[PDB]
């Protein structure tokens, strides 16, 4: 129940006849081209695969999602914050950060490859980043593609304590300030699951992002810009 | 994030 | 009433502090680090010093200003453009229009420091150049900081006639008919002043510049593409 | 356009 993508077509099959086991596996092949991949998440797909493996697109049932309202954050962190020794911003470093993320250990997938194709979409105006700076150095941040008033996380990174919480935070608040509905997760880990990411069924998550993708954020939402300093 | 599993 | 920069911080003291004469001289040390040159351009400060001196960081009073609908553009450029011999690119060849200023030999106040500097903010997307082509030749070109709607010129260069003036007529055209603003040139020099560059109090530079950071042109505005082909 | 003149 999976299948080939075509190399001269955009098209992708349908999310519920992807695989239970590995969950969601969908299709294979194709390219990272950025309608290709604008198509996938427009149908709720995206890809992931290790490096020396054909793509793999996937559209996992359940899905991992983030309620941006719904933010955990422990009473040290709010203490942290308030005296936060970090600067946090948009759009000023995004192959900086999506380099971060390729660093970390699943950072081994970010191949060279993806890292040049989300360049793309962030050139284009749909993949956007977050930076977290501790002075002057980039101590952290986490980038995605905006789909509407739903944001699809893609990965993010830390190089000190607290950094990518920040991030997180700070990029929740402005979002959720500004029409922001929900925020994609894909596939509950570990420490997107202490951020209060919850699991939701595939077709509903679907519905969302049908809704979502037609809402609207400011037109100059994602211009670069600091988002906190003081 | 899936790239973080 | 001028600072010294240490690295521990990327803070830049407020312009209206920067001394008379020099004019705007407000501050020296730190780095060229992307987040201190961003945070500079975001203050209408910017970096200009000789080689073996420390950097040195400006904002004048008053501010050397081009509005793009105002460029002056003799009768004879007009007949020359028209049938022009040249082919204007967007982002094509930063590194070596940058080099082509660098080494214009006027010029020499670019060091390597600054190339590499400047570079890096063109790898991140806000540092962009406009290559003049005569055949397969590099002629001319420009570059300069983009902030929102507003554009900080920095350099430009000639190795034949009317190469810089082409640069500039034809990306005042793009500027202007997709959302541009303005041209910040930040000292009025005599090339710059004939070309119909103008004096405004630092303050209203500061007020346009907060009101065009924020703005923004077409997604894809910045994207490397050919700007003029005959 | 500083770095001419």
């Amino acid at each position: 129940r999976l299948v080939q993508l075509s190399r001269h077509s955009i098209a992708f099959p349908s999310p519920e006849g992807a695989l239970r086991e590995p969950n969601g596996l969908l299709a294979l092949g194709g390219d990272l081209s950025p309608a290709r991949l604008l198509m996938a998440y427009q149908r709720g797909i995206f890809p992931w695969f290790s490096p020396g493996d054909p793509i793999l697109w996937w559209s996992p049932d359940p899905r991992a999602v983030l309620w941006p309202e719904s933010l955990h954050i422990s009473r040290s962190m709010k203490r942290f914050h308030k005296r936060s020794p970090y600067r946090v911003t948009m759009n000023y470093a995004f192959g900086q950060v999506i380099e971060g993320c390729a660093s970390d250990r699943e950072g081994t997938w970010i191949t060279r490859g993806v890292v040049e194709a989300y360049h793309r979409l962030h050139e284009l105006g749909h993949a956007h980043s977050i930076e977290v700076w501790r002075e002057d150095e980039l101590v952290g941040g986490m980038y995605g593609v905006a789909q509407g008033t739903l944001f699809c996380g893609e990965s993010m990174f830390s190089r000190m304590e607290n950094a990518s919480k920040t991030a997180l935070l700070v990029f929740c608040e402005e979002f959720i300030g500004h029409g922001g509905k929900l925020i994609d997760c894909q596939v509950l880990n570990d420490h997107t699951a202490s951020l209060g990411a919850c699991e939701i069924p595939r077709r509903d998550y679907l519905n969302y992002l049908n809704q979502m993708r037609l809402g609207r954020l400011p037109n100059n939402f994602w211009v670069p810009r600091c988002l906190f300093s003081p | 994030f899936r790239y973080l599993g």
